[PDB]
Formats: structure tokens, sequence, C-alpha cells
């Protein structure tokens, strides 16, 4: 009735993407760990747009929808924030949100290209992952474009512009001995990235005794956060929201009682 | 109409592969060369880029409302 | 015009009980634990959780309506057992899983960067 | 007590019409001593069976053996009253039919015992003696082992 040990073993660590395997745990614990990987990572990204010019093709509502889709460098921060409706402060305050602003107008001939880098944020710390460059809008001579962005705190169950990750790779038994998946016709599926068996067989034998476990991973981050700096926010988040849990729990458990 | 942030699927950042695909093809790559040139491996992300129509260029041909 | 706030799936409003906990009248030693604003993220590893007690005679959770936000797990157990207390174990089994798990991580990557 | 029927069976089909199911098959088999005719079906992947191959069926009313009614509920934490655990493979199920060859006025010679094991049916025809034991729509425990 106690908790199992797990192990990680880490294969690929890079800048974009942790390739790990996690064993000797619940399919559960793992499937909750990539669902926070998706909803429950904090992350920075803009939430709040005004505009002060826009004399762009592409209407204020969808410069907005893009400008809230371009990743913010919140590696260290995103903890130290707070979520807006968590702050004393009223509308927007340093402690909860990163201010953006951009302005751009085409004098030249030449199409202007409204990128990333034209957004100018009043920390060094939060960048729209710019160390090519996100397209926020193209400007014909004479079009401008101005306005002023507050970058929020959230995570990805209110909105996909907080998902810190592209796609997550998730998969477990490999060469399939637990069944999960019956194949009308074993032999022409392709064989995973993982499996380690010889190319004559086509799937491991089943395991009536066998049950899910070293579960595969592939976190791809999309820049916001780093993919390590993804699984452990993951992991504190999950940690926290059972924590919070037990505490309410405990509560309710001391006042019916 | 204009190149989209955030692949619908996963959510790879895919706004600012779209120049770059363009210099790609315009110079020696096929399509399909392109897109792993720019790292874009998930067909999701690849449709993304492969399917891209650029209106906004067509609305770059007609006169801003203000001069 | 009917969009319900995106906010609407984790935040809880006021008066609104984090956990629940009402008997089940069926079965003896069985009760029912109603989570708000909690999904299948939480609701999954509790249950699984649960099954590893040899006390625990039943272990299941399911969300009513995917449109609402509240999740039911049914908990029942052996005599001389409550299932809050069954509750109470699964949770701070599954925090401690989670910090060996994330202290072994960092462990990892402190080994895989120059190491 | 508390046992229906116990007798030593040999497998001599696995699926003489086909392979119905991917998981169960349909075991065909014939019994020593008794000489009972025997149709089972077996879960295979999880309990592997081959053609020819000796085990002891054990059909009782309930699995302590000590003569106490099971009340037909699951509870893992029942090894208190020491259940028969000799055998390999248990079924649970429910006796639907007991079909015989009486006419009439002649009382039936040989029976024909139906049970239901949660969907995978078994068929026991032997001489009425021995399966006087089954009374329809009660709950019968399938006990078998292999034999060496
Ligand atoms: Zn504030
Ligand atoms: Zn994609």
């Amino acid at each position: 009735p106690y908790a199992n040990q797990p192990t990680v073993r880490i294969t690929e660590l890079t800048d974009e993407n942790v390739k790990f395997i996690i064993e000797n745990t619940d399919l559960a614990v793992a499937n909750s760990i990539r669902r926070v990987f998706i909803a429950e990572v904090p992350i920075i990204a803009i939430d709040w747009v005004q505009i002060d010019a826009n004399s762009s093709v592409l209407h204020d509502e969808f410069i907005a929808h893009r400008l809230g889709l371009i990743p913010l460098i919140s590696d260290d921060i995103v903890d130290k924030l707070q979520y807006s409706r968590d702050c004393t402060c009223e509308e927007f305050c340093p402690e909860c949100s990163v201010e953006f602003t951009l302005d751009v107008r085409c004098n030249e001939d030449q199409t202007r290209h409204v990128t990333s880098r034209d957004l100018i944020s009043n920390s060094p710390r939060v960048i729209p992952v710019t160390s090519d460059d996100i397209l926020i809008v193209k400007l014909r001579k004479g079009q401008e474009l101005r306005l002023r962005a507050y970058a929020k705190k959230g995570f990805g169950k209110e909105h996909a512009k907080w998902n810190p990750t592209a796609g997550v790779a998730f998969e477990y038994d490999p060469d399939n001995a637990l069944r999960h998946t019956v194949y009308p016709k074993p032999e022409e599926w392709p064989k995973s990235e993982y499996s380690e068996l010889d190319e004559d067989e086509s799937q491991a034998p089943y395991d009536p005794n066998g049950k899910p476990e070293r579960f595969y991973y592939n976190v791809e981050s999309c820049g916001s956060l780093r993919p390590e700096t993804i699984v452990l926010s993951a992991l504190s988040g999950l940690k926290k929201k059972l924590s919070d849990l037990q505490t309410q729990l405990s509560h309710e458990i001391q006042s019916d009682v | 109409m204009i190149i989209p942030v955030r692949c619908f699927t996963c959510g790879k950042i895919v706004g600012n592969k779209w120049e770059a695909y363009l210099g790609l093809l315009q110079a020696e790559y096929t399509e399909g060369d392109a897109l792993d040139a720019l790292g874009l491996k998930r067909y999701c992300c690849r449709r993304m880029l492969l399917a891209h129509v650029d209106l906004i260029e067509k609305l770059l041909n007609y006169a801003p409302l203000e001069k | 015009m009917n969009a319900p706030p995106a906010f609407e799936s984790f935040l809880l409003f006021e008066g609104e009980k984090k956990i629940t906990i009402n008997k089940d009248t069926k079965v003896p030693n069985a009760c029912l634990f109603t989570i708000n604003k909690e999904d299948h993220t939480l609701g999954n590893i509790i249950k699984s959780q649960l099954l590893k007690d040899p006390q625990v005679l039943f272990a299941g959770y399911k969300v009513p309506h995917p449109l609402e936000h509240k999740i039911i797990i049914r908990v029942q157990t052996t005599p001389d057992y409550s299932p809050q207390e069954a509750f109470t174990n699964a949770i701070t089994d599954l925090i401690s899983e989670l910090s060996l798990l994330e202290e072994r991580f960092r462990v990892a990557i402190k080994d895989k960067q120059e190491g | 007590a508390g046992i229906l029927f116990e007798d030593i069976f040999d497998v001599k089909d696995i699926d003489p019409e086909g392979k119905k199911f991917d998981r169960v098959s349909r075991l065909h088999c014939e019994s020593e001593s008794f000489k009972m005719d025997l149709i089972l079906d077996v879960n295979i992947q999880i309990y592997p069976v081959d053609l020819g191959d000796k085990f002891r069926l054990v059909i009782a009313s309930t699995l302590y053996e000590d003569g106490t009614l099971d009340d037909g509920e699951y509870n893992p934490t029942d090894d208190r009253p020491s259940r028969a655990d000799q055998f390999e493979y248990v079924m649970y199920g429910k006796v639907y039919r007991i079909e015989g060859d009486e006419t009439s006025t002649e009382a039936a010679t040989r029976l024909s015992a139906y049970v239901s094991y949660g969907g995978l049916l078994m068929r026991l025809q032997g001489d009425a003696n021995n399966l006087h034991g089954f009374e329809v729509d009660s709950r019968v425990y399938l006990l078998m082992k292999k034999l060496a």
C-alpha cells in the first residue's frame, strides 16, 4: 500500500528536446505527468493586448491572437511571478506581469516584416525566444502597428498559448507484450524506436503477469521553458495539486468528524 | 493569410520558418528537403508550411487607407 | 454567447468546496469523494494509487459530464479502515513518489550535463 | 466437501469447427473413469491448453469446501477460510440447463449439464449418477489443473 520507487534514465538532452525513460511507476502516474506537461506547467505568455495603431491588412484581434501565441523565455521568473488573480494590485504590476511594447511603421518601399524581435519587454529575461524570428504581420509602406501588451502567468488548461511544449512523445510497452493494442496483422506494423526484438519477429510474446511500466518520453519544448525545466515544473505542479487536495481533504475530515 | 504561429496539432513554432522555407525552395531544395532542413518532422508541422498560402502578399498590393 | 470562461475548469468560485465527503449507504465502509475543478490528471492517479492498497476493496473515479468540472471518486475499504484514511494515504504515497522522481530526475539532469 | 464433480480429463479437440475467438478456445475433452464428455471454453492467452494434455477438473459449489456458501461476491481479502487454491485455472459460473434422455415413463439415464462461466460455456455429458449434484440456476466453481 506504499509508494513505488520510480527511476529516471535520460537518453537525449538538448535545448529543444528531452528524451527520458521513467521506470517502476504506474501508467496513470506517467500519463498524469504527461498531461501536466501540456496542461498544468506554468509559463508566461501575452494575454492582455492594447493596440494604439493598426494599419496592417490583419485586424486587431488577428495580431493579438498572433502575439499571444509568441513564446516568451520564462525559465526562472515564472515561479517568482504570481497569477494576476492572486495579486493584490489592480490591473497589472511587475510582480504579476511583464509589459511589452511594439512600434513598427513601414517607411521604405520594401516590405516590412514585423517580427517578435520588434517586441520589447520591460524585463531583460522574458524575451520572445530570440537570443529565426516569429512573423507577426507584414507592412506595406504607410502601414503602422503600435501596441502595448502584458504577459501573464498561466498554464495550458486555460489556453494553448500557455502550453510550454511541442508534441510530447509518450510510449509504453514498445514491443506489444501486454497486448493493450491488438494487431490484426502484426507483420505490417513498423517497429518502434524503442523496440528490443529482432527483425524476424513482429511483437513480443504475451506477458499475462506484466503491467505497464518503463514509459518512454520525449518532451519537445517550445522555447518558453527549458525542456528539462518542463519536467521539473510538471512534477512540482502535480505534487502541489496533490498537497492542496490533501490539505482540503484533511480540513474536510476534521470538519465532518 | 499569414503563416500561423504554433502549429495547430502539436504547437511547434512554425511562424519563424516561412521565409526560410521560401528561400530553401527558391535556391536548391525540394519541399520535402526544405521541411527537413527546418526541423519540421511531424507531418502536422509539415502540412503547416506545405499547405500554407500566403495571401498577405496579395493583400499588400492594395494601397493603405492612410498614406 | 454561452461560452464558459476558460478558468472555470480549475478556479474555485465563491462557496465551492474543493472536496466533499459523502458516505455510500449501499455498501459498508464505502465513501464518495466529490472533487471540484478537477479532471483526469488527479482522478486517474488517485484511483491507480488506491488500487495499490490491499485494504481498498473498490477504487474508481469518473467525470459525470465533460462540460462540467467535477470528479467523483468512489472508495471502498476493508472493515476497520476508513476510506478517508485510504484516500489520505494514497495522496501521501503520490507525493512521496513525485518527490523521489523529482530528486532522481534532477540528479539525472546533473549527470547528463557535463558527466 | 462441497465438491459436485471431479475427474481427470484428456483434451481431444481445441477447435474442431474453427477458432471462433482469439482468446477463447473450446476444449472437447473426455474423462477417464467416469467416461464423461466435456465441452469447455477456456481463456487461452491466460491459461494455454494444447491437444492431448491431462488436467484434473473439479466442479465445486464453494472454494472454501468446508461447507459455507460463498454468497457470490468478490473479496480478495478472504484468505481466512483457506479456499481451494490447489488449481491453476479457476472459473466461476452458473448452470443454466440440465438436458436429459428421459422419456415420459422412464427416468433419465444420461444427463447434460450446461454451465456459463461469465459467458464461457461448458457442457458436461455423462451418466446421471455423477451429474445429480447439478441444479439449474446454481453457482458452480470450475477448478482445473494440468497433470504431468
Ligand atoms: Zn500585480
Ligand atoms: Zn506540429
